[PDB]
């Protein structure tokens, strides 16, 4: 269970950056589930790109293309 | 805009945070780059008025 | 190859005594690539809708007018027109 | 005779201070090694015996942090519209629903 | 009544009229300060978001950085890089803007302070300054000092590992007493990255009224102490209740007087 590695204070930190003052006790699991779903989708696309490229290593450009496919362009890792 | 943002913080080298501030502090560029995430960019400081005492 | 040196040459004209980090340089590289891809794809569509072989300055101008916001688009068109005029004159 | 302590911060004050502190900076907020382990674990379900690039993982972390930050930004608006200070899972669900997720 | 003078005088211990038996103190001092802190890596600058005019004062002139500043609400004083520069009102610990205080005798419980003139709420009065101890020295010096039979212990815990001593050197804030009806209180302000303790008022204190602050009750030994205020519900005791052979006969009072007079 590495999902528990996303610590409670880490989620509090992300919320603080977002501008949340007071956090309820169930926000953390819900965020864990959301992040799991999002990462699952992105990783699925990235591995699809890799397997099409016949590679075994997963390049960063594949992550970039996947994020673009989702519709979230990322500047910096080009 | 990036240089203006940099001079505003007493710096001589443009950094990704400065690009973020310049782009997001503009009416039209933000519209043009609404769906773009800048690495090491951060967000705009702002606090909702219903939270301050 | 990339646009790094060209970005520098542009940077020094609008801010002489300043620098820029490699990460910022890569971000700008991505931005140039992204805008180029957007405009090119739009022009390719426009050239398809009218069943014409050639993409022309008119096509690029149509794409720019469609893609950019107003105040930005107007200045973009002005600059492009000035450049293409100077190219022949 | 004893050692008297001065006082206790009013609640929310340090919360706002942290809000400013973390909005001013630009850094990674998630523990990197746990994140790498999580990514590896969930990737094992698509292709056994894979290998990653460091940048490929850094990009994933960046995108995830930005996505969560945007989600919380909308969720805070949702909660405020609900006339609440505390943030609730129902607000998150509403944000995701309206956004289209 | 205060009469701060550098010449030591003939007043033993009460420090009511002659303040020059011990030494006063400016901003506190440290002993084992190392460069392991959040001083200049993430709290390099926390600048308020203000767009002032500063060209119109004394006529349609709003005071700069009032109760709408981002730093005042969060108990942070501005740095020298404030947009208001030398007109920002947050830097009260640096410009030493204080209140009018005076030390005389009020009750036999001990010495204290009474307000000189009217003083509104949320007004800074004095800063608590002393000597900063460390981990090891506190638990040795306290037991070395408990056997000296002293009544007042000037110890204040800044953090979980920092206790400030205001005994050897102390400012005018060492005389303030305790009451169950506090009109002043203590606040933890952050200046220049370092944490400081200040005293704020809470109400409209009339001219000539007491100015005390509430203790967070604490006891250290087996013994107990009690307060003498008794406003309406005084907890009675400082620190509350919870804790956290041949004899040399003593000469009679008559003989003490006689032996005093024969010299």
């Amino acid at each position: 269970d590495n999902i528990q590695g996303i610590t409670k204070p880490a989620i509090r930190r992300l919320a603080r950056r977002g501008g949340v003052k007071r956090i309820s006790g169930l926000i953390y699991e819900e965020t864990r589930g959301v992040l799991k779903v999002f990462l699952e989708n992105v990783i699925r696309d990235a591995v699809t790109y890799t397997e099409h490229a016949k590679r075994k290593t997963v390049t960063a450009m594949d992550v970039v293309y996947a994020l673009k496919r989702q519709g979230r362009t990322l500047y910096g890792f080009g | 805009l990036a240089g203006n943002a940099a001079r505003d913080n007493k710096k001589t080298r443009i950094i990704p945070r400065h690009l973020q501030l310049a782009v997001r502090n503009d009416e039209e560029l933000n519209k043009l780059l609404g769906r773009v995430t800048i690495a090491q960019g951060g967000v705009l400081p702002n606090i909702q008025s219903v939270l301050l005492p | 190859e990339s646009y790094a040196i060209y970005v520098y040459k542009v940077l020094k004209q609008v801010h002489p005594d300043t620098g820029i980090s490699s990460k910022a340089m890569s971000i700008m590289n991505s931005f140039v690539n992204d805008v180029f891809e957007r405009i090119a794809g739009e022009a390719s569509r426009l050239a398809h809708y009218n069943k014409r072989s050639t993409i022309t300055s008119r096509e690029i101008q149509t794409a720019v007018r469609l893609l950019l916001p107003g105040e930005l688009a107007k200045h973009a068109v002005s600059e492009g027109t000035k450049a293409v005029t100077k190219y022949t004159s | 005779g004893g050692v008297m302590k001065p006082h206790r911060y009013r609640p929310g004050t340090v919360a706002l201070r942290e809000i400013r502190r973390y909005q001013k900076s630009t850094e990674l907020l998630i523990r990197k090694l746990p994140f790498q382990r999580l990514v590896r674990e969930i990737a094992q379900d698509f292709k056994t015996d894979l290998r990653f690039q460091s940048s490929a993982v850094m990009a994933l972390q960046e995108a995830s942090e930005a996505y969560l930050v945007a989600l919380f930004e909308d969720t805070n608006l949702c909660a405020i519209h609900a006339k609440r200070v505390t943030i609730m899972p129902k607000d998150i669900q509403l944000a995701r629903r309206i956004r289209g997720e | 009544d205060d009469f701060r003078d550098p010449q030591r005088w003939k007043e033993c211990a009460k420090q009511g009229k002659m303040p020059c038996y011990f030494d006063l103190i400016e901003e506190n001092v440290y002993l084992t300060e190392r460069k392991k802190n959040k001083s200049h890596r993430d709290i390099k600058r926390m600048q308020c978001e203000c767009t002032p005019l500063s060209k119109d004062e004394r006529a349609q002139g709003e005071i700069a950085c009032g109760e709408d500043c981002l730093n005042r609400l969060l108990m942070i004083e501005c740095s020298s890089r404030c947009p208001n520069g030398d007109y920002c009102s947050n830097r009260r610990f640096q410009r030493k803007q204080h209140a009018d205080v005076e030390v005389i005798l009020t009750e036999k419980k001990g010495w204290g302070l009474r307000a000189a003139k009217d003083l509104p709420s949320n007004t800074f009065v004095l800063e608590y300054c002393g000597e900063v101890l460390d981990h090891k020295e506190f638990k040795a010096r306290v037991k070395e000092y408990a056997r000296n039979k002293n009544i007042h212990y000037y110890f204040m815990a800044l953090k979980n590992d920092e206790i400030i001593d205001a005994t050897q050197k102390g400012n005018c804030s060492r005389f303030m007493n305790h009451s169950c009806e506090p009109n002043c209180e203590t606040q933890k302000w952050t200046v220049n990255g370092q944490l400081r303790v200040g005293f704020f008022t809470t109400k409209l204190v009339p001219s000539g009224s007491e100015l005390t602050f509430d203790y967070q009750f604490q006891r250290y030994g087996k013994e107990a102490q009690k307060c003498f205020c008794g406003s309406a519900n005084c907890r009675g005791y400082l620190g509350g209740e919870n804790r956290v052979v041949y004899r040399i006969p003593k000469k009679s009072q008559t003989e003490k007087e006689n032996t005093t007079t024969e010299r």
